[PDB]
This record gives C-alpha cells, sequence and structure tokens, in this order.
C-alpha cells in the first residue's frame, strides 16, 4: 500500500513537468503571434515606402528641371 | 616479473606502461568468453581474421598509488585556496588518469572505490572550508555545474545520485498563485572518452581510407577538399585534423619528441599529467563538451540549477546574456606587491565570497542536523550554521535598515491602492497602523498592519488563497478586515509563498498573542529571495482581485526592492551585457578615426636587435555630409617625456578634437559624432561632459581611414610636417554640384577600400586614360560623371574579387546587398554568425 | 630518425601513445605462429625486467 | 591652442590662418535635390529588409509548424494521457472480494500493463 503513496509523488512529479511544457506552448505561441503583430505592421508600411519613392522619382526630375 | 604459459598455466600475464594486462588463448582454455566487461580486448589474429584470443585490462597497482598520491598532493596543498583551483587540479588529475587509461579503469573495481572516496574527499574539502559539516547544505548541484553558472564544475566518476526533489522550480503566476515546474545519477566522465580499442580500429580504417581518399585526390591532381575528411575529422590515434596543423611544415621535424616529454621529469619540476601525449601531434585525443552540456540537464536544466542560486533575487528576467566580472588588478596584483599573510587571505577570500553567496539559498537551507536559529540583527534572516562569509555579505546587503523600509513602502503602497478604492469596496476607511518598528521582523507574532472598516458590513468568505477563485461567499458577515503584511527571506527546501501564507495565517489567527482586530482578514506573504508573492484568509466581494493585481503591480515597480536588487547585483558580480541614412540628414556628423594617430617604425640595428622609432601621425575628421576633411596632423614633440604613449595617444585624440569643437561656433559643432573604434568612443565621453546634446554613437560599421596614408598628398604633408598642424582638405573635389552626397560618400568608400587593398591597382583605375591627371586644386583625378561611374565598377570588382580570394566565393554568388555590406565591412563571414 | 639508427623495438616512439603500445604488443603476441599451442609441452614466456 | 598653423586647402586657392580661434571667427533647393536622390535608397535598403522579413516569416512560420505544432503539442498530449493513465491507476485499488481481485488484475494487467510491471 506504500505503492499507493509513491504514485501520489509521481503523479505530482508528472504533472508538475506537464506544467512547464504547457507552459513552454504558451511562450511558443506569444513569439509567434508578436511577430504576427509585428510583420503585420511592417508589410503595412510596404505600401507608404512605395508611395513615398515613387512620388520621389518624379518629385526629383521635377525640381532638378525646375530648377535649371 | 616473469610470466610462464604453458599446457598448465593458460594465463598468459604481462604489465606494460601501467595497463596490467591478463591474456586467455580462448581457442584453448574456456574459463571465460565474450563477457562484456567494457575492458576486455579481443585479439583479432590478422591472418585468419578469428578472435583467437582475449586480453583482459586492469589498473597497475603502481599507477593507482601515483594516482592516489596525486590527489593526496592536492589535499594537502590546499590550505588557502580557492575551491575552484582545488576542483581545477581534481579535473585535470581525473581527466588525466580517465583520458590515459580509458576502459582499463571500470575493469579496475578497486580504482572505482579510490576514485569514489578521492572525489568525496575533494567535496569534504571544500564542505569543510565552508564550516558545514553536514551532508544535507551541500547537495551535487553546487560542485557539479558549470563553472560559467558560477558553480564549481566539478567532474564526477561516481554514481552521484541527484535527489529528486531538488529538480523543482516555481514561476509566480499573474493569478498570486504559483506553479512548481520540472523537465538519476549525475554523469560519469567514461562514457565521454571514446575506449581505447574503439579508437585503434577507428584509427586503422581512418588512415586506411584517408589513403584512398588522397589517391583521388593524387588521381586528379586536385586540392586535398577537407569537405572529403569532415565526418573522419576528429578520428584516428593522429587525429586527422592534424595533417591540417598550420605548423606542420615544423613538426615534421620535431623526432623523438615522445622520449623528449617523459624525459622532461628530470628538467622541470612541475609534474605534468600529459606526458604520454602532445597536442600537435597526436592532436586532442578527448572532447568533453557533451559531459558539460549533458551535466547541466542532469542538474534539471538552467531552471532548475539557478533555484539553487540567489539569482531569483537579482530579479533579472532572464539568465542569457549575463556575465560574471573578472579584472585580475587588485585581486592577485595588490597580494603579489604588498604580500601580508594575515591580511592579504581577505583578497583570495573574494571568489569564495562571491560564490558562497550565490549559493546561499542552498548553503544556508534550514534543513540542518544542528546548527541554530540565529536571525541576523535589524533583519528576518536567519543564518542556520558560521558559514564563513555569507553573514557579513548579508549584512552588507540589508545594511541601514532596509528590511523594515521594505515592509512599510509595501504597506504604504497598500494605501495608495485602498485610498482609490473606497466606494467600489464599499470601505468607509483605510486605516495604516502604528505598526512597531520590530514587526518587520518580529517572526514569531504579527499585529495588523492595514484595518479596513466596512461601511455597513460585508459578506465574508471562508479563509482561502488568493489562487482560489471561487469562494464560499456567504459563509458569515463582517465590518473589519485586517491584512497582515509578512517579509520573508526564504531557502530552497522552503519558499513555497503559498504554503506558507496558510500557515502563517492559521497560526497566527490562533495564537493569543496576535493583534488582530477582526476574526477576518488576510495574511499577505512575500519571499524577499526569490520575489514571490502569495496572499490567504477570508476574502470579501471586490477584495481578491484587487490584490491579486496590485501586488504584482508593487512587485514590479516599486523602488525598495529595486535597491535591494542592486545591491544583490552589485554583491554578486553579476552584470547584463547591454542606420545607413542618418549620415545625409540636415545635422553636422563627423567621422573621427584614431588609428593613424601614433605610429612607430622599425629597423634593424649593428646590435641585430630591433629599435622602435617614432614618427609623425594624425587625427581624422570628416563630414560625409559636406565632404569638409580636417586632418590634425599630430607631431612627435607630443610623445617627448612620456611611456605610456598608447594610452596618451588615445587620450591626446579625444582632448585634440575636444579643443577643435570647443572653438567652433555651436552652430558649427557637432551633434552626433560616430566613432570608428569603441576604444575612443569613452575618453570622448569624459571629455566631451561640457556638451551633454553630443551624442556618441560606435559606428559598428568599418570605415579604412586608416588606408589614407598611401595618398601622397597626405603621406609626405603628414610625414614632414614640423608642428602639429591642422590641414584642412575636402575629399569632395565639386562633387556636390553634378552629384549627390551619398553617390559621392559611396565614391569615397570605393576609394578607401580600394587603396587598402591595393594603392597602385587603384591608380590605375584612377587612370583609365594616360592623359588624365591629379589638379593641383584636387586630391582626386579628374574625370567625368560616366568616367567616376566606370572607375566605379572597377573598384567594385576589384573588392569583390579581393573579397572572394580572401573566402573562396564566386562574386556572382553575392546579391546587391550582399556586395553593398561587403563595402560597409560587416560581418558577411556565415550564417551561423549573423 | 632520418638515418634509422634506433630499430622499431626502441620504444617512446613518436607514432605510438603507450596505451597503443600495449595494444601493438598484445596485438603482435597473438599474431605469433602456433603461439598458443601447447600440445607436445611448448611453452611462453614473456620476461619483463 | 591660439598659435598653431592651420593650412587651408579646402578651397582653389590656399589660405593659412593662425590657429582655432582665427579659423572660427575667420543653395538648398540643390541640397534638396541630393536629399531626393538619397530617399531612393531608403526604399531599396526597405525592400531589402522587406525581404530579410520575409525571411523572417520563414523562420516565424517554421516555427509554429516545427516547435509549436509539432514537436510541443505531440509530446504534449503523449505524456497528458501519460498523467491521466497513473492517474487512472491510482484510481483502482480497494477492500475486495476473490472476484474482485481479479478483475483488479484483469483490469490493471490487461490496460496498464507497463505500470503493472
Ligand atoms: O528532511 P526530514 O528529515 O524529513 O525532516 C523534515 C524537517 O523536519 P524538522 O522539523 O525536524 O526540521 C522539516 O522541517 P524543515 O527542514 O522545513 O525545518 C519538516 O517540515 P515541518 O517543520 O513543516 O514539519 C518535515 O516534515 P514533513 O515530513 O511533514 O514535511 C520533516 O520530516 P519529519 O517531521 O518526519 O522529521
Amino acid at each position: 500500500e506504500d505503492i499507493l503513496a509513491k504514485l501520489k509523488l509521481r503523479i505530482q512529479e508528472r504533472d508538475e513537468a506537464l506544467n512547464f511544457r504547457k507552459e513552454e506552448k504558451r511562450k511558443l505561441e506569444q513569439n509567434i503571434e508578436e511577430n504576427k503583430s509585428m510583420i503585420a505592421k511592417i508589410e503595412m508600411e510596404l505600401p507608404n515606402q512605395s508611395t513615398k519613392y515613387t512620388m520621389y522619382q518624379e518629385l526629383r526630375v521635377y525640381s532638378r528641371s525646375l530648377l535649371e | 616479473f616473469v610470466s610462464v604459459y604453458s599446457k598448465d598455466n593458460p594465463n598468459m600475464l604481462f604489465d606494460m606502461s601501467g595497463f596490467e594486462c591478463r591474456i586467455l588463448p580462448k581457442c584453448r582454455t574456456a574459463n571465460e568468453e565474450f563477457v562484456h566487461r567494457d575492458g576486455v580486448w579481443n585479439l583479432q589474429n590478422e591472418v585468419t581474421k578469428e578472435r583467437t584470443a582475449q586480453c583482459f585490462l586492469k589498473v597497475d597497482e603502481e599507477s593507482l598509488s601515483k594516482f592516489h598520491n596525486r590527489i593526496r598532493q592536492i589535499l594537502m596543498s590546499s590550505g588557502s585556496t580557492t575551491f575552484t583551483k582545488i576542483v581545477n587540479k581534481w579535473n585535470t588529475a581525473l581527466i588525466g588518469l580517465m583520458t590515459y587509461f580509458r576502459e582499463a579503469v571500470v575493469n579496475t573495481q578497486e580504482l572505482l572505490d579510490l576514485l569514489v572516496k578521492c572525489e568525496n574527499k575533494i567535496q569534504t574539502r571544500i564542505k569543510i572550508g565552508l564550516n558545514s559539516k553536514m551532508p544535507s547544505r551541500f547537495p551535487p548541484v553546487v560542485f557539479y555545474t558549470p563553472k560559467e553558472i558560477g558553480g564549481l564544475g566539478m567532474l564526477s566518476m561516481g554514481h552521484v545520485l541527484i535527489p529528486q526533489s531538488d529538480l523543482r522550480w516555481m514561476q509566480q503566476t499573474e493569478a498570486g498563485g504559483v506553479t512548481h515546474f520540472r523537465s538519476q545519477l549525475i554523469p560519469n566522465l567514461y562514457r565521454y572518452i571514446q575506449p581505447w580499442e574503439a579508437e585503434f580500429v577507428d584509427s586503422v580504417r581512418v588512415w586506411a581510407e584517408y589513403a584512398l581518399k588522397r589517391q583521388e585526390a593524387n588521381a586528379q591532381n586536385r586540392r586535398l577538399t577537407l569537405e572529403d575528411l569532415d565526418d573522419s575529422w576528429d578520428r584516428g590515434i593522429p587525429r586527422i585534423n592534424t595533417l591540417f596543423q598550420k605548423d606542420r611544415h615544423t613538426l615534421a621535424y620535431d623526432k623523438g619528441w615522445r622520449v623528449r616529454t617523459e624525459f622532461k621529469a628530470y628538467q622541470i619540476l612541475k609534474q605534468n599529467p600529459f606526458w604520454w601525449t602532445h597536442q600537435r601531434h597526436d592532436g586532442k585525443l578527448w572532447n568533453l563538451n557533451n559531459y558539460r552540456t549533458d551535466m547541466i540537464q542532469a542538474l534539471g536544466g538552467v531552471e532548475g540549477i539557478l533555484e539553487h542560486t540567489l539569482f531569483r533575487g537579482t530579479y533579472f528576467p532572464t539568465w542569457e546574456g549575463l556575465f560574471w566580472e573578472r579584472a585580475s588588478g587588485f585581486e592577485e596584483s595588490m597580494k603579489f606587491k604588498k604580500l601580508t599573510n594575515a591580511q592579504r587571505s581577505g583578497l583570495n577570500q573574494i571568489p569564495n565570497r562571491r560564490f558562497t553567496l550565490w549559493w546561499s539559498p542552498t548553503i544556508n537551507r534550514a534543513n540542518v542536523y544542528v546548527g541554530f536559529q540565529v536571525q541576523l540583527d535589524l533583519t528576518g534572516i536567519f543564518m542556520h550554521g558560521k558559514i564563513p562569509t555569507l553573514k557579513i555579505s548579508l549584512i552588507q546587503i540589508f545594511r541601514a535598515h532596509l528590511w523594515q523600509k521594505i515592509h512599510e513602502s509595501v504597506v504604504m503602497d497598500l494605501c495608495q491602492v485602498f485610498d482609490q478604492e473606497l466606494d467600489a469596496l464599499e470601505i468607509q476607511t483605510v486605516q495604516k497602523e502604528t505598526i512597531h518598528p520590530r514587526k518587520s521582523y518580529k517572526m514569531n507574532s504579527s499585529c495588523a498592519d492595514v484595518l479596513l472598516f466596512a461601511q455597513y458590513k460585508w459578506n465574508v468568505s471562508r479563509p482561502s488563497l488568493m489562487a482560489d477563485s471561487k469562494d464560499v461567499m456567504d459563509n458569515t458577515t463582517t465590518q473589519k478586515y485586517w491584512l497582515d503584511v509578512q517579509l520573508r527571506w526564504g531557502d530552497y527546501d522552503s519558499h513555497d509563498v503559498e504554503r506558507y501564507a496558510r500557515a502563517k495565517f492559521l497560526d497566527y489567527t490562533t495564537d493569543n498573542m496576535s493583534i488582530y482586530p477582526s476574526p477576518t482578514g488576510v495574511l499577505i506573504a512575500i519571499d524577499l529571495a526569490y520575489n514571490l508573492y502569495s496572499a490567504y484568509g477570508n476574502w470579501f466581494p471586490g477584495m481578491k482581485p484587487l490584490i491579486r493585481q496590485a501586488m504584482a503591480k508593487i512587485i514590479k515597480a516599486n523602488p525598495a526592492f529595486y535597491v535591494l536588487r542592486e545591491r544583490i547585483r552589485k554583491g554578486l558580480q553579476l552584470y547584463s551585457s547591454e542606420n545607413y541614412g542618418e549620415l545625409f540628414s540636415n545635422q553636422i556628423i563627423w567621422f573621427v578615426d584614431d588609428t593613424n594617430v601614433y605610429r612607430v617604425t622599425i629597423h634593424k640595428t649593428f646590435e641585430g636587435n630591433l629599435t622602435t622609432k617614432p614618427i609623425n601621425g594624425a587625427i581624422f575628421i570628416f563630414n560625409p555630409r559636406t565632404g569638409q576633411l580636417f586632418l590634425k596632423i599630430i607631431h612627435t614633440s607630443v610623445w617627448a617625456g612620456q611611456k605610456r604613449l598608447s594610452q596618451l595617444a588615445k587620450w591626446k585624440t579625444a582632448e585634440e578634437v575636444a579643443a577643435l569643437i570647443r572653438s567652433l561656433p555651436v552652430e558649427e559643432q557637432p551633434r552626433q559624432i560616430i566613432v570608428t573604434r569603441k576604444a575612443m568612443l569613452d575618453p570622448l565621453e569624459v571629455h566631451l561632459l561640457d556638451f551633454p546634446n553630443i551624442v556618441i554613437k560606435g559606428s559598428e560599421l568599418m570605415l579604412p581611414f586608416q588606408a589614407i596614408m598611401k595618398v601622397e598628398k597626405f603621406g609626405d604633408l603628414i610625414l614632414k610636417a614640423t608642428e602639429p598642424q591642422m590641414v584642412l582638405f575636402n575629399l569632395y573635389d565639386d562633387w556636390l554640384k553634378t552629384i549627390s552626397s551619398y553617390t559621392a560618400f559611396s565614391r569615397v568608400v570605393l576609394i578607401m577600400r580600394g587603396m587598402h587593398i591595393n594603392p597602385d591597382k587603384t591608380k590605375v583605375i584612377l587612370k583609365p586614360d594616360k592623359t588624365t591627371i591629379t589638379e593641383p586644386h584636387h586630391i582626386w583625378p579628374t574625370l567625368s560623371d560616366d568616367d567616376w561611374i566606370k572607375v566605379e565598377l572597377a573598384l567594385k570588382d576589384m573588392i569583390l574579387a579581393d573579397y572572394g580570394k580572401k573566402n573562396n566565393v564566386n562574386v556572382a554568388s553575392l546579391t546587391q546587398s550582399e556586395v553593398r555590406d561587403i563595402i560597409l565591412g560587416m560581418e558577411i563571414s556565415a550564417p551561423s554568425q549573423q | 630518425d632520418k638515418r634509422r639508427l634506433f630499430p622499431a623495438w626502441v620504444k617512446p616512439g613518436d607514432t605510438e601513445p603507450p596505451p597503443l603500445l600495449t595494444y601493438k604488443w598484445c596485438q603482435g603476441l597473438n599474431n605469433l605462429q602456433d603461439v598458443w599451442e601447447t600440445s607436445e609441452g611448448e611453452c611462453n614466456v614473456i620476461m619483463e625486467t | 591652442y591660439s598659435n598653431i598653423k592651420v593650412i587651408d586647402m579646402t578651397g582653389k586657392q590656399q589660405k593659412i590662418y593662425s590657429g582655432y580661434d582665427s579659423f572660427s571667427m575667420k543653395l538648398i533647393h540643390n541640397l534638396n535635390l541630393l536629399v531626393d536622390l538619397t530617399e531612393e535608397g531608403i526604399r531599396r535598403s526597405n525592400q531589402q529588409l522587406i525581404s530579410l522579413k520575409d525571411q523572417t516569416t520563414a523562420l516565424e512560420y517554421d516555427l509554429q509548424q516545427v516547435q509549436k505544432s509539432l514537436g510541443t503539442e505531440e509530446q504534449e498530449a503523449q505524456h497528458i494521457k501519460d498523467v491521466y493513465e497513473l492517474i487512472d491507476g491510482f484510481s483502482s485499488n480497494r477492500s475486495p472480494s476473490m472476484e474482485e481481485c481479479q478483475e483488479l488484475f484483469r483490469r490493471l494487467r490487461s490496460e496498464f500493463p507497463h505500470e503493472y510491471e
């Protein structure tokens, strides 16, 4: 009947190792979504940079001609 | 010794190089057969390809005693010696025994019992060195933990069990509860050294197959491709990687080297354990990196180890990126210069202070045969034994009533929460009690610290934890509620703030001494060593989620914890290691370079020895937006009368540019200075304290301003200077009229990298037609805007060809961003280092 | 070494660490012809001094 | 400080000044065109950074597949059963008759054979 007491130990031990992997799952998911969030922000800038640059291409030509 | 094999005597005994050997011809006699002891060699008959006989190894009793006496010598030579120095000698002795004898040791049970005895003795030498005559306060983790985690890094050959209890860790939940976490023997070193049988048979096949792989290299006359051997690299009794040893054009001539290293015993008084090998001829015959990594795993991983240490008291967020300080000045130098045996042993104690402090929650754990509960004065710490230096170390942490100062701060920080929730909790008032100053560390009993009076009573829950999200909230009604806040300083045996908060609550609420003004309240507990928090008691509606939220906010930002945390860190010595478009913005920015400032030339003499002559140099200060260049020549007269010249040269670089900056109007002074050598940041900082508006940044990109000395307009000008004159230049030879600053800037970088590679090929590139000239009012040859592009392409190809030659890579493998970054000198070398 | 003064039995040679020497000994010993035969009373004696 | 030779080669004809003090007390439309030209490189640098961000998704997306979905969730699923198996093994026991012992060891040995041994 001591084995019954041993089980409560191994039950706690196993459950308490299980706690770590659960948290480990939470940590992995957290990193990915911040990147999803963060990278979502970065690709929103990609249009804006396209709009800038193309306008500068015109305004390069325009200013260079205008001042001459 | 004479040993005789016959039809009567079947064991052919012999004893060579310390290996006691018994041969049994198993084709003849059958007393033992193919038993899987590790240390039995199988004698393959070479012509019949049969296991005709077995050889049983042992370590001979002569070399047992040579080993035993080496451990005795280490124990005798202890005294005032650091624990690291002791175990470094143990490790060296143990590696020496093991890497020599290998599988002979494990067949020699009388050695293994000795190895257990010696290892335990080294441990006990450390235990008694910390005045701790008991097992419990010294569990395995203190010794075997690798020494970059501040353990001793002891190696083992014992079946040293790691207690299953000692692997747990705990982390604070945001809910205010605590989750325990987790992830057997400590590893024997023996499994990490390849046994000699495997080494020999693998050495035959490896060097045999190398001859075939060289026959391919011979047949094709190709380069001996190391890619053909990368699986073989750490094989062979001579390690095959010694074939590529850069010294090997000499090591071919060091003949008779093995006997030479043995006769050193008559020449050098210091015994050498690796007398039998030489890393340049044998190669390194063992590699123990896997032992270090696996040892962390056996001890529970970094999170499981660090609970045994005061790390959680630092409240660093993570272990990675932390480092341990060393300097050797004052630690060792002053003891060499000004020895005094009774006093200067306190300097040798500096690592032991750090070590004992670091392992405090283990070495001062309450689980003891005896000890005493010596409470530290003015403090809640208990000092269960007279551990030599932990007492003074902890006093310096909690100096000047820090224990009380913490407790009052958390009590009043709670007041500043209650003062803003009165109506929501239906509180008529909250009282900070007249807490007696002892109360913060009188551990045997307590008062209420904060008292709540209801507006018209609340219903009140049965006693429960802050982690218990559900409550029997209709159990009773009461209109007075108390909070008791109790600090704690845990140890690895006891830092569970959940069970602590319960047990102290249940005790005090039944104890007669407890000055509690109501039958219902909570006890709040804080483990100040682990930064854990908890609460237990009765709860009225809205109280539990407030304390849960409020307590975390306190732990995150309270100032009294911060001064404690810094004191722990400053005691542990343990510290944390913590743009291309910007150059052309409307600010004023100077690049500065110090590499050309102090220069020395070498020549032969009539004495045959060389001698050093200093020569004139220059500080190089360049504005990349405007192209303006300030070339402050530094003349050899400033080195006269001094000998610490290199540090003086660093000081004089920062000083002379500060003198220039201080003379110029603030509308022309920089606002950022970008410095091409990180060693120059700090003398500039201490010199530019008078101008806080200037930010100073390390360049991190590499700009080769050292190469400008190859330009004759600079070389002769700087060499032939008679005084430390200033010379002003512009590197943009009118380019800012016809091209932009960036391409003009990039052109300078292309030209500078070019002449750093080769001036003359650059001059060839800069002279595409022989009719081109350099005008005296210019620095570069006069070229058209398209001709400048043509020479830029030649410089770009020249840079990449030199890069490709230096790295064995095709230029066509490089993208437009990579070739740019190569021009910027960024760290492109391998993907494993970015 | 160039002139081959020492014959190959002179040990602390550059090519064997002493544990390999023990191996080449017992490897070379076992390779001897009829070395384990004792039918007619043949004996091996190894002498070390 | 006040009497150290300054040689000036920045202009088309040479000048000499007695020192820093004598030196220290001795368009923008075109400049802005140069600025305009630089901004073209800025988006070029950012597009290349966006290519690195593109590879950053490859790192992140393989962490989803390999690290979270395969490695973590699989070992989760296996051992979380083993917890409940071992809890179930604990549940089985107590005060049997003869046939209750048979059903116990039938149950224990058939269902939980590793734990039984
Ligand atoms: O490590 P052990 O030999 O099993 O002894 C411990 C120890 O007993 P002491 O009271 O004599 O020290 C514990 O005390 P600490 O090391 O924490 O000071 C105690 O914990 P409690 O004081 O809370 O009882 C624990 O008790 P338990 O087995 O219930 O955890 C108890 O075991 P024993 O009471 O059987 O000696």
